């Protein structure tokens, strides 16, 4: 699980 | 159209949730040249992360039922021409954004800041190309993300602070690039790790209008080490 | 066969989340001028509620902007054209469901049951038509949307039982077309009622099969009547 | 909003 805006 | 009109139809696009008028309206105003704003780089950043996130969500709905189609050739076929017709638009995407990185962001960008930024976008995209990728172009795409991500690691670990959201989000994809594109769960949990210690060991250069952002990945940080130490 | 490849194609896309190429195949197996079978009908109706349901939202969005920016000349006129836009797409859409109704959906209708579902369809359309419809132009359109909710809402008194779910979930959308487009919240209140209690008063009617629909519409139809009661 | 939807 990557990076949230 | 006026650049400033541009950004002001991407902000009306992106509250109407409507990512592809959004990305059209950020790829002019990137290929007028100028070098973007905090503001327009993210317009850009987001718009093309819901355009690419559409597709790869639709990619491992696809990719699934046909694995689990392993019996009925014909049945499996059409779920397999169908992911095939979802990785050329990702492709398409992906080639898109990487284009407007090489031609006018990453030779335009002034600052760590902005360089850092472009040169993780770049990670990533040839990251989402490497999922969809096989045999021997993948290494040469899993390689130019990794030179990308390494670039970016370097430069933010000289010039930026351990909070900087920008060093954070970096730290984050470049550990999940080593997990699900390296398959180097060590590497990946040693990167995600020293990443959250350094931040937690100053979080007094936290500041007001970003330490949400920092708070945020350093979250998602350890709840990937979580997850992978399971 | 090939309209089972179609209506497959259709299946794979509404789980992978493309609308798009959802509503293609399904205009595609109606145009072939077969009658739809119940499942059809339901992939076909699934697939443009979708297509239609992100123009509405978006609309909703730019219209609340618009109304928020007075006195800000420049946003308010950018806003606009954007509603403006939105609404071209809106129209365009309606038009093609209403076209897929008008020339094979409503003429083959052999059964009470789907010819009462394709004229409450044909409500519905007008109705987000008339959502967006100004001046002359709108008057029509919501004669019409009216005209096909009266003819489905006497054949659904006269050949279906009170509870069930396509009676119910006419019901709902007529007293909802009253409420909004006619601005008549009583005749609203009334007709939500009056299919509330004749349903309440039925209940040994619910088959195994559709006593959830008809359930949950019963609860929507009481959910709308509080709110406009309150 | 409470519809159908349909
Ligand atoms: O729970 C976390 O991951 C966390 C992250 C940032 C700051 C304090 C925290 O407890």
């Amino acid at each position: 699980s990557s990076a949230n805006l | 159209m006026d650049k400033n009109e541009l950004v002001q139809k991407a902000k009306l696009a992106e509250q109407a949730e409507r990512y592809d008028d959004m990305a059209a309206c950020m790829k002019s105003v990137t290929e007028q040249g100028a070098e973007l704003s905090n503001e327009e780089r993210n317009l850009l950043s987001v718009a093309y992360k819901n355009v690419v996130g559409a597709r790869r969500s639709s990619w491992r709905v696809v990719s699934s039922i046909e694995q689990k189609t392993e019996g009925a050739e014909k049945k499996q076929q059409m779920a397999r021409e169908y992911r095939e017709k979802i990785e050329t638009e990702l492709r398409d995407i992906c080639n898109d954004v990487l284009s407007l990185l090489e031609k006018f962001l990453i030779p335009n960008a002034s600052q760590a800041e902005s360089k850092v930024f472009y040169l993780k976008m770049k990670g990533d995209y040839y990251r989402y190309l490497a999922e969809v990728a096989a045999g021997d172009d993948k290494k040469g795409i899993v390689d130019q993300s990794q030179q990308a991500y390494q670039e970016a690691f370097e430069i933010s670990k000289k010039e930026m602070q351990p909070t900087h959201p920008i060093r954070l989000g970096l730290a984050l994809n470049f550990s999940v690039f080593y997990y699900e594109i390296l398959n180097s769960p060590e590497k990946a949990c040693s990167l995600a790790k020293t990443a959250f210690d350094e931040a937690i060991a100053e979080l007094d250069t936290l500041s007001e209008e970003s330490y949400k952002d920092s708070t945020l990945i350093m979250q998602l940080l350890r709840d990937n080490l979580t997850l992978w130490t399971s």
